[PDB]
Parts: structure tokens; C-alpha cells; sequence
């Protein structure tokens, strides 16, 4: 239930380059049908008025 | 033993008891006010020495509701009352608004008013009792205070004005107006109405002002019997010589600078004038403080602006007194919200959203006067970047709560009744720019978002923040006040409503002289402004856009 | 009236829209970013004058998630979003980590970045949108900012890298990595994985970096179209004469002091040198600041340590580049706890406990992207006495929450499936001593505690925190960095995992020139360190015991 | 690597293990105390340099309970322990009280003691183990500390004293006393009893003091074996010349100012003498500090009062040693509360309300030992106006919680059993004025309110706050000590109870030499005081009304 260890050197292991992996999977395309944008250029209704005095 | 002093009078259908001299004898003043069976204990402690180098007046009003007043054990996890709720904060703000302007100028001692609801009658609201207690305690304390204030609540039932209506009467009332004022003039009005006219909403203010004189007179009698000696406080003497110096240096130059029609150049020139004057004076005598010189320069600038406005000259933005800023209305901005709207008035912008839910989403509030189910939830978010500043987020102040409540009151009159629309509606209003009244843009944005979501509201509501500057017999009403024009507001009113009536009214009068006729002129100009804004709004969305729940 | 500038482009499978110039026009910059239907509104405000005598750079990033973005009314008692949650804090830290190193040296003006999520597509995470809206806002504002940064999330499905996986693809992914980088170098990596190799993780950092370029190019085009003029900020001039005098007076003495092997006497001599230099310079001139002299001494000290480390000399504690500190593993230290462990690496100690609960103790989180039940909870307490100082207790700041999340990421890969182990597990890590990476000692302590509690974890996991120092083409990778080697960290990386593969990786690069071969050498040295630590841990307990509760 | 030092001894029916030297080696001291599986890790950190200008000792004690100790995942929504609970704050104050007087006079270095419960046997209470851990850590640290303390809990079962009664034993016991003390004197006593005599409550203090000596001896041996070297700390030298000059200028003047009766004229004369002496010295030499003169004057005034009291002269308010302030009792002061009372003693006034509820209103506490249901709730509100000050309302400090707990201990002994009264009772006490013992006024008001509300309490209970002043062999016991007589309290004790026994006892002794005869005299005088208050109180109300709910 106990284990100690002195101040020891942990040398880096020998490196072995990986063999390039091959896959055939094709990622399914994302189905999104919507406005997408969320700023004010997306407004469905827009009205504006210049600085004015009540009629 | 202890000897209490008790004064009883008749306020409408209620009996009001003011008791003093027995409880909290180590405070500046303490009053127990009991209207029927609603008893509130109000205490005022005022510090006799001001802090060195103290600029603003520190006034703190706390309002606390104790659950044992209703004979109930609090239902919180710890079974104990905690941080003030929203309603308590709102009532503390309500009490603070009238009393604050009534402390003499130059008074900077620290004053804390604490109101505690110690007993509640379910049919008598404790906020008016708390206001009466605050006025009585501040009048019996000795602290320099200019006159007792009264407080009244007015409702409109069967086409008649009723004073301090009960909750049962308030359920059949088309009005709920709180009016506070001194003997001479009205000082604060906060109201909510079901699309009432301007004459109908001014009659209530007049009626409640006339009916609160009994409270004012009885508080005066109580102060005569059992009032503490008046504080020997004198305002710090003004440096007339320094005010002259700076006036002769910069007043005419600032007045000439204010004829400049461009904002950037005019402000740059104003800063140049200030820097040159502070340089000169500072060099002449090193003793002179720079902060006081800056304050004098600010006062001179404010006086110049007031003189221009009252002389008929263009405002600090080039506008006239009856001109509204530019409007931009958009609906349908956010892609996945139930309803959304962007409302821009000049440089005040609000992005408001509306969300629909079921009955499970309705808020349940455990209140002293009774449990309530809120199916319309209005929330208000005022982030720092709205004013171009850096600060802490997610910690609403008392201002943003009073503003959220005012916007909710403005929109509440047109909301559909439960039978037609059986859902819960949450409106969230984020203020993206603030150079004026963000709460009234919140009301317009809320109307637009509620129509975009599909809520079958009765009519579209818009709000306008107006101001009135008086000097002698000359007054000017200013439409669509900015945030840099606050000093110009002798009366600052915010009116919300539809094309047919007022749905919420908030006035804050700080001077004496504003008669009823002046108020009619101001509310007719505000009506014209609101109808302009509503016309612009209807050009975008004109009826609820049906949508999902 | 209002004319917004809009830029749309294609990011992998989604459409990203950046809109600016219409909302929040009083902020330094404001951008609305929409990826598919996820929309985040990001605003940056920077103060134009630094605070008198400010030493550090105040940068605040606030990330807010609004429930109405999901079309839901919040389920809290007040029906309002309150203080930021753990997820929002973690996302804000994710935004903060890549941008802080990109402000020029000497820049101390205050900058606040507020990112509010205003719409959510349930399949699109808003954090990448928030980091591309913070990059866009910071690039349009004109505040000195050395480059637009991009962000990319990478997953690993069917042995192929996937750019920005949806929330349905992340269930089948073996990886979840967030790379944030500039156009020239990678700056932040935050990743969890199911025991992947080091080549599989580096190829992911290179994939995410080679995908961010699109985002960066489009932000550069938007800045050209509608970017504010750049600030005229210039760094405060350095006192070259003062630095030269202090160097000529103390550099050789400090270099000699660091050749001493003993720590306490070296600290005493360094303090003697500092005091004598301060006294000498104050005698030469009284006006010289004390804190400025202390900072100059500290800078010389840091340059001395860096010079010694890069030249092959032993570190400040006598260790070599790849040497690990002494280890100590104790299991079963608390009597009445389900599982417990004490892990010590040199002077970094952690006491970690594991508690077993029933399925009703699982935490239910109503996150903006859905409702999630978590059956593995990790909590990380960093008390002040771990660094030998007095301070506030029980308040977890942002770094503590981030370290807890990193440790949970490090252990999440070996946790048993709900079929094998149908119980809830809470792991609490108390940092008893901190002179290194406490978050990586928490991983080892959690592994030991989970094997002591009897949880059938797939394999033991340990972690190591390392650093890389680079000067020109000369680099040194340091294993098990201390708390006094933070300056030496041109690259600070933390690698956790089992004997087979990496389960969590975090990198914070602050320099340019780190190619792929440097990162491979760094993570192969980290592999060796992990293997040593895991072997020592294995000598204490090699498999879960038999227990259930 | 690590070499832990372990000291085991036998404490009654339990084994105490003190382990040090392995955990938290960066704190000034850290110990792990375990009593029969209950384990509490206690750490102390002390700063070696005091901040210049420190006038008060900055001691912080934090007590934390971890749910993992009991093997449970916390039931909070976040599944993490939040702010300290009421019990945790009470235990932290319990640890704080006996260790503050033991630091030397003039020690202003900042010290923080953190006690975290890491394992809990449901039958062994973690509070005596936390007190032992705090004493051991402070003795091991080397910080100037005038002696180790021991703690013990005494119970009364079958007319026999029992050391450290278990949670099962504490059910049949008529007493629950916590006595902490050094080798030579008793420092702290906090006890609740079921109406026991004075000999029965002093015998317990003596027993607990005589049984906790093994803890002191074992801590002494542990410190000898593994203690840190003692701090080289010396108090700042006393400016004897300034003290002598101030004395020769003002001592006779102050001693003779106190001979006049009227409080206001005496205050005026005191301030006059102060101003003249301070001004004269300040003019003579300018280097003299204003605050130093003020403190030396305060100290001389305190010595004047002390000498007068010890010499037999009337107290500051003109009362004798055994005289109780004037009493006023009122019942039914609030209209719509279930029960209410106003209790005034001199200038200490409390408004107390009792509310009756059903069993659903009982508070469910998830404590470490087990889930508890509390049907008697006591809340204590100390607003800022009670002392004539301004400040935060609704924040309960540690003292406002300890006082509420003491009042609840005082009233708990006479509360009706669940069978006879099956309802939940909440008593709330607002301290309207405070110039004495607010907690004893709270006890009196709670008795009055409970009888007004109709609760069938076994008897009426009242409390008295007492003090003892000692010099050599001469001592004077002072009844109903005022808020300005705190300095005049070598022993401060607060005895509550009925006409036939004591229900609560709190003692804080700051001197040595308090033998058992002295305590006999002090508690007999306290009995006479309590019986006077109870008789005055009986006239207003003598039995509970028949008003159930």
C-alpha cells in the first residue's frame, strides 16, 4: 500500500514513426435549412425614420 | 419606565398610528407606523460629521420584509429571510426617490433609513406605510430635511378615484398610481394604467396630492410634540472669488464654443478651453485644487447649456425641443428565438427577445401579502459596453431593476388575458447602446418582439422620456431627452402607452412651481412623441406573426 | 440610418457570417458571429488611458449563455440566469488563454471582452463561435493586437480527423481537441482523448491549424473593409541607463550565486545582493523607485536562470532537463472514506478521495445545448496554505476551476461504462502542497483513489507538466517544471494518460518557431516521464480492490 | 522521502492519534488528528512580517466539513459544499475563542488556522478533534503562543459526569458542556443544560478541565519531539516617556472627571481634558502621533475606571456591583404576529416574535453525522441602528450567529416536547438597542413571546451577563455589564436559566487565578440577578395563553 521513488532520470523512449493510416469513411454532410445569420441584415420587417417633429 | 408618544388619525378608510419614543432609542429617530394592522418600523441614523473630501450625498434606504409579519415560517432552505428580493429593492427605491431631492444642497453626511415590515394585513400594502414612516422618521430626527412628504396610492374604479384601495379593490381597478409630494408640490409619481387618457392620469396625481395633506399635517403635529432639536448644520461656504476667476476666464469662451454645430470639434474645443483655464489658474497659485476647478468648469458649462435651451437655441445635438431622434426598427434578427427585435432611437439601442413557455415555467413568488403566480416575466440587462465603459457584468444595480419594472409596467397593459393565450411569456431586453432612456426603447422593443413571436397583444406600445426645464415663469419641454441632458431636467417624466392611452407613467419633480396646466402641456407633447414613434413602429410589423409555442 | 458590414464564408461544413457596424456602436468594437444557427454577440471595450502606475495587464473575458437562445425559460427559482456557471467560466478561460499573449509588451490599458450567446443550434457548439467573435472584435477595434486568431475543434472518427464535429458526431469520436492559433504559430491546445498516441494528437493540432487559416483570412478581409483606425499607443520608454547600471552592479554576483548547490544559502546571498544594490543606488540617487529596482533585479535574475538553462547547466534545484522529482504514493490514508490517496512529487502534494454514490446522486445540468446527466464528478480545492500564505478560503477562482476540468479530462478516458459500473463517482482533490503542477498530481491521486475505492478503471493514468525554452534554434525541454520556472516556459504543456496513450493534452505556446519535430520531441520526453511515474504508481497498487457501496 | 511523526494516546474511551510532518509541508504547521476514525487535518500559517500600521491582531479561523468524510455525495444542486454553514461558523468561533487571549500582547502578525474534517465517525464529534488539532498545530508552528490548550465535552448521565459523550449517549444526558483550557486555567466554557444547579454546572467545568490535561501533556511531548524553532519575536518597545508625560498631564484630571454623576457633562469634561492635553503635547513636539496620544488616553481612562471599580466606587452609570438596570416588559406589541414581546433592560432592547407552523416547516439539515429535523428555529437580527451606526443590513457576522446560538441554548431547555406540542416554532429576535447583553435580552424576550403565542413552555427563562474584575487577590463581580465595560471583564460569563436551574452557560476567562470559590461567588450573584429579572418578568405574564395554531 506504499511505494516511494528517489530523484531519478526518465530518459525519453526510442521513437518509432507511425505507419500512415488509411480510411474509407466519408463524413455525412450536415443538413441545415435555415436563415443561418443572426444580425439585423436578416430582419423580416424593417422600418426607419429620419430625425423629425410630430405631424 | 419608557413612555411612548402616540398620534392617531384617519386616512381615508384606514386609521394610521404613529408611535415614537419607545423603540430604538439609540438612533437619530425611530417610528412605528401602523395602518390598520399593517405595522412597519422605520429607523433613521444620521452621522454628525461628514467625511473629509466627500463630494456626493451618501443616502442609503433599505426596505426589509419579515415573514413572521404574515404569520408564516419562511420557505427557503435555511428557513430564514435573506438578500433583498426584487420587490423589496423596488420599494426601497420607491421610498428613496422622493426623500433624496429634499436634503439641502451641500449636505453630504451619511444617512441610512431602514424600514422593516413587522406586521402585515393582507389587504393593506406596506409600501405606503413604509413611505409615511420614512417621512415621519426623517422629520423627527433633526437632520436638515425640507418638509415632511406624504404618500398615497390611487386607483380608478367605476370611473371614480379611490384612495389606498385594498387588494380586492385593486383587482377591479384600471389604475395603480403612487404619488408622493410635500405640502407645496408633488415630487414623485409611479403608476401603471390600463390605457387611460392624460386627463384621467393627471386627475389621479392631483387627487392623491390633495389627499396626502392629512398625513403631512399629522406628521407636522407629531414633530411639534416629540421632535428632536434641529441640527446646526451650515452648508460649506462657496468660493465666490474662484467662481468669478473661472467665469471671467472661460464662460464667454464656452458660450461661443457651444455655437459649434459639430460634436467632435465642439467637445475638442471645450476640452482645450478647460485645459487652458486650469493651466492658467493652477500656475497662478499652486494651492488651488484641480478637481474643484473642474467642478466649477462643469457648472459653468451646465449653466450655458441651460441658458441656451431656455433661450430657444438648438440643443447640444442640434435638435429643437419637440424633435425626436432617428428611428430604426428591425424584427426577426435572431434565428432560433421565438421572437426578436432590434429597436434603435438615435444612439439608444435595445435588442429584445420574447420566449414562450407552458404553465410550468410561470414564476411562483411567496410574498407577505400572498402567494402569486407571474406568467409574464420581464428581464432587463444593462451591460457596461452600452455606455462604452468597462465594468462588472451580471450584477444588476437598483437602477436597472427600477428600469426593468418600469418597462414591464409599460408593456403589461396590452398583454393578452390567460383564456385567449394560455402560455407563459418571458421578455428579455438587452440594452446595446444607451444615450437616453433605455427603458422606453425597452418598451418599444418588447412590443415588437411580442408581435414577432406571435403573442396576440391588444395593441402596440411605445415609450417616450421627456424633460421640463423651468426658470421663473419660463419653461421648455424637451422631447427625447439624452443622457447628457439630465442636469436640464427640472421635471423628468417617462410616459409609455399605445395609440389610445397611457399604460405607465413615471414622474420625478424636483422643483416647486409645476402646476397642472404645465403637466398637461408636457403630457400632450409626450403624447405627440409617442404617436410618432408608434407610427414608425407600425410600418414594420402591424399584427402578431403566428408562430409555434 | 444604420448600415451593417457583412462577411460570409464557408468553414468546413458550415457558413460563418460576421456582421459589424450596426449594434453596440458605443463599444470599441462589436461583432455578431453566426455559424449555422449558433449566434454569439461579442463586444470589446478598451480604455484609452492606462491607470496611473499600473504594473500588470488587466484583461477580463466574460462569457454569457442566455437561455432564450435555446427557446427556453430558465428553470432557476427566479427564472433568470444568475452567476456564471462552471461551463461558462471554462469557455471564458478558453477565450482568454490565446488572446492574452498577443497584446504588446508594456500594454496595460484595461480591456473587457463580453461574449453573449444569443442563439443556439443544438448541434453547433457556441464556444468556437465565441472565440472567432472575440478574434474579430479584437481585430476590428484597433486596440494593439498582434494578429487575428482562428479556432478549430477537431474530432477523430473512423481513423480520420473531423473538423468541427457536431454533437452527434462527438459521441462516436475518440477525440475532442480545441486548437487556437495565429497565421504563423499555434497558441493554445485543449484536448481530451480516449488513449490516443502522440502522432495522432500532433496530427490533430496540425489539422486544426491548417483549417483555421480560412477564418483568419476572412477576418483580415473584414478588418480591411470595416476596421477602425489603429491606436497610436507606444510602449513606455525603458530606462536603458538604469538597467545598465543595475546590470553592471549585480549581474556577475547573481550569476555566481546561482552556481551554489544549496537553496537556502543561495536565497540568502541573493537577498543580500538585492539589498546592497538597492542601498547603493538609493545612495547614488534618492528619487529612484524601490519597486522599479526590485523588478529590474527580478528581470536580471530571470535572464540568468534562462541563460544557465539554455547553456546546459543544471536547473535551480540541481535537476537535469529530463529528471523527475522524488515520488511518494500512499493509498488508504483516510479511515472512513471509500477511496483515498496521497500523491507527492517533490514539493507538490495532493490528497485525493473517491466517493461512490447511487444513480440519484448524479448531477443534472441544464446546459444551453441540452440536459446532461453527469455520473462522474471531479472537484479540485486549492487552499492558500498549499503555497504557505494566508488568503480567502473556499472560493474557487477561474484557474482552480480550469485545473479541475483539466484533471477530469485526464481521468475521464479510463472511467468504466455505466453497464460495468452503474454507480456515481465523486473525486475530490485537495492540494496540500503546490510547487509545480498540482493539476497533474490530481490526476495521479485520482487514479490511486479510484483504484482504492474499487472502481474498475480500465488502466491507471498519470500526468506530467513540462516546459520548453527556446532561443534561436537552441531549445531545451524541461520535465516536471517547478512553480519558480514559469518564466522559462516558452511552451507550457501538460500531458496526462495511461501507459498506452494520451488521455488529455494542454498546450500554451507563447513564442513562434515551434515546428512539428519540436512538438514530437517534447511529447516523447513527456511519454518517458509518464511511464516512469506510472511504474512508481504501479508498485503501490496495481488493480482495483473489491468494494461496492 | 516523507518521515511522519505519530503520537498516540488514550483519551477516555477513545484513542487520539496526532500525525505531523508528512502533509502540507509549506504551511507553518500542519497536523492530522484522529479520534476513533474521526479525522481533522488542521493547518496554521503565520506571516513573519507584520504590515506597518497594524493595530489589531488579524486572526482567522476557518472550519470546513467535507461530505466525502461521511461517504456521501453532497446534496446541493452543484454537488459542492458552498459557503460555511451555521454549524461550521459556530465551530470556527468555538475554536477561535480560547486561542485569541493566548497570543502575546502586541502580536499583530496575521495568522490563519484552517481545520478541514476529512473523516467522520458518526458517533465521535469532529469539534473536539478540531480544537485539539488547532492547539497542536499552533504549538508545533513556533508562533508566539502562550501554551497548548486542551478541550473536552462533558455530559451528565445518571447523575455522573461523562467525558466526550457519544451521539447516542448525548440523548439521555442532561448536559452538553465544552470546556477548553490550558494546564493552569480554564479559558472557554460553552454549555447547554436541562435546568441544572450551579454546583452541577461548575463540577462539570472542573471535571472537564481535569480530564483534558492528558491532551496538553501529549501535545507538549509531540512539540518536544517534532516542533519548529520558536519565532524570534519581540513586542514593540513602549515609549515610557510619552506615557509618563501624558499621565502627569491628564491622569488626575481624568480620575477627577469621573467623580461627577451626569453622563453628558462627564463626557464633555473628558473630551475637554483630552483636547487640551493632546493639543499641548502636539504643540510642544510635532513628531508625536495623534493616534498614539488617543490610544494612550483611552488606556489611562480604562485604568481609571478599573481602579475605581476595584476600589469600591460606583460604576460609570452610578450603579453598584449587584445592581441590575431598569426593566420594562411588554407583550402583544405587534398586531398580526402569533406572539410578540418587547423587553428592555436599561439601554438594551429586544423585540422578539414567535411564529407557529406545521411539521412541514421544520428545517431539515443534512449534517455529517446524520440528517436532522429541527422544529425549534431561533433567528437573531442585530441591525446597525441598535448602536447608533450606519452599515450593511442583512449580513450576519460571526458574533450575531454565536449570540443567536447562545440564546437558543438558553431557551431550548423549557421548550415543550413534540408529543405535547406537535408544531414548529420560529422565534425571531430583533435587537432594537444594544448597550449590554443583547443575547440575554433575546432569551428574556423569547420566553415572553413564547408565552404570548401560547406555547406550553415548562417555565419562564431569563439570562444575565456578568463580569469579574481581578487584581492580585482582590476581585469584584459586576452584574449586568454594559457595552462600555468590556475592558472591565477579566471573566465574562453569560448565565441563562429558569427559577430552578441553569439552561445555558458561557464563560470567557482572560486571566489566571480564577479558583472554584470565585466561580461559586460569581454564579450565586448571577443567580440572584436572574431571579430578580424573572420575578419582574412574572408580573407581565405568568402562564401561556390558550392560543394554539
Amino acid at each position: 500500500n506504499h511505494a516511494t521513488a528517489p530523484m531519478t532520470r526518465a530518459p525519453a523512449p526510442e521513437y518509432v514513426p507511425e505507419a500512415p493510416r488509411h480510411s474509407d469513411w466519408q463524413r455525412p454532410t450536415f443538413a441545415f435549412e435555415g436563415k443561418g445569420a443572426a444580425g439585423g441584415h436578416t430582419a423580416t420587417h424593417h422600418a426607419s425614420a429620419a430625425p423629425a417633429r410630430p405631424q | 419606565m419608557l413612555n411612548p408618544i402616540v398620534r392617531k388619525f384617519q386616512y381615508g378608510q384606514h386609521t394610521v398610528t404613529l408611535e415614537t419614543g419607545m423603540m430604538a432609542r439609540q438612533a437619530t429617530a425611530a417610528v412605528m407606523v401602523s395602518m390598520d394592522d399593517t405595522a412597519v418600523f422605520v429607523t433613521v441614523v444620521g452621522q454628525k460629521k461628514a467625511k473629509p473630501g466627500q463630494d456626493f450625498f451618501p443616502l442609503t434606504v433599505n426596505y426589509q420584509e419579515r415573514t413572521y409579519a404574515a404569520g408564516r415560517i419562511p420557505g427557503s432552505f435555511f428557513r430564514r429571510e435573506g438578500r433583498p428580493s426584487e420587490g423589496e429593492t423596488l420599494i426601497a427605491r420607491l421610498i428613496d426617490r422622493p426623500i433624496r431631492p429634499l436634503f439641502p444642497e451641500g449636505f453630504v453626511n451619511e444617512v441610512q433609513v431602514i424600514a422593516t415590515v413587522v406586521s402585515v394585513n393582507p389587504q393593506v400594502n406596506p409600501d405606503i406605510v413604509a413611505m409615511i414612516g420614512a417621512s415621519a422618521a426623517l422629520s423627527l430626527s433633526g437632520i436638515p430635511f425640507n418638509g415632511p412628504i406624504g404618500a398615497a396610492r390611487v386607483g380608478y374604479i367605476n370611473d371614480q378615484y379611490v384612495l389606498n384601495p385594498t387588494q380586492d379593490e385593486l383587482k377591479e381597478s384600471k389604475l395603480d398610481l403612487v404619488v408622493a409630494g410635500t405640502e407645496a408640490a408633488v415630487l414623485m409619481v409611479e403608476s401603471e394604467a390600463q390605457l387611460l387618457s392624460e386627463d384621467q392620469m393627471l386627475g389621479a396625481v392631483v387627487f392623491g396630492h390633495e389627499q396626502q395633506q392629512v398625513v403631512i399635517q399629522n406628521i407636522n403635529e407629531l414633530v411639534k410634540e416629540a421632535g428632536k432639536p434641529r441640527w446646526d448644520w451650515q452648508p460649506e461656504p462657496v468660493n465666490e472669488a474662484l467662481n468669478a476667476r473661472v467665469a471671467a476666464l472661460a464662460e464667454a469662451r464656452l458660450s461661443d464654443a457651444y455655437r459649434i454645430t459639430d460634436k467632435q470639434e465642439r467637445y475638442a474645443q471645450v476640452d482645450v478651453i478647460k485645459s487652458e483655464t486650469i493651466a492658467t489658474l493652477l500656475a497662478e497659485d499652486e494651492t488651488l485644487d484641480e478637481n474643484e476647478l473642474g467642478e466649477i468648469l462643469h457648472a459653468i458649462e451646465k449653466n450655458v447649456v441651460r441658458s441656451r435651451v431656455l433661450a430657444g437655441e438648438p440643443r447640444i445635438d442640434g435638435r429643437e425641443k419637440d424633435m425626436i431622434r432617428g428611428l430604426d426598427v428591425r424584427t426577426g434578427v435572431l434565428p432560433r428565438t421565438h421572437g426578436s427585435a432590434l429597436f434603435t432611437r438615435g444612439e439608444t439601442q435595445a435588442l429584445v427577445t420574447a420566449t414562450l413557455g407552458t404553465a410550468r415555467d410561470a414564476q411562483v413568488l411567496d410574498e407577505l401579502m400572498g402567494e402569486r403566480t407571474d406568467t409574464f416575466l420581464f428581464h432587463y440587462n444593462f451591460p457596461p459596453y452600452s455606455v462604452g465603459e468597462t465594468g462588472m457584468v451580471g450584477s444588476p444595480k437598483r437602477r436597472e431593476i427600477g428600469h426593468g419594472r418600469l418597462a414591464k409596467r409599460g408593456v403589461l397593459a396590452v398583454m393578452p388575458d390567460m383564456d385567449k393565450f394560455p402560455y407563459t411569456v418571458r421578455v428579455v431586453s438587452e440594452i446595446t447602446e444607451s444615450n437616453g432612456s433605455s427603458s422606453m426603447a425597452s418598451v418599444c422593443g418588447a412590443s415588437l418582439a411580442l408581435m414577432d413571436a406571435g403573442v396576440p397583444i391588444k395593441a402596440a406600445v411605445a415609450g417616450i422620456a421627456m424633460g421640463l426645464v423651468k426658470e421663473g415663469d419660463n419653461y421648455v419641454v424637451l422631447s427625447d431627452i439624452l443622457g447628457d441632458e439630465d442636469h436640464l431636467g427640472d421635471m423628468d417624466f417617462k410616459v409609455a402607452g399605445s395609440r389610445d392611452g397611457i399604460s405607465a407613467l413615471q414622474m420625478d419633480i424636483k422643483i416647486e412651481g409645476i402646476t397642472k396646466e404645465i403637466m398637461q402641456v408636457a403630457l400632450n407633447q409626450a403624447k405627440g412623441a409617442r404617436l410618432h414613434i408608434l407610427g414608425v413602429m407600425e410600418q414594420a410589423i402591424n399584427a402578431p406573426r403566428g408562430d409555434i409555442s
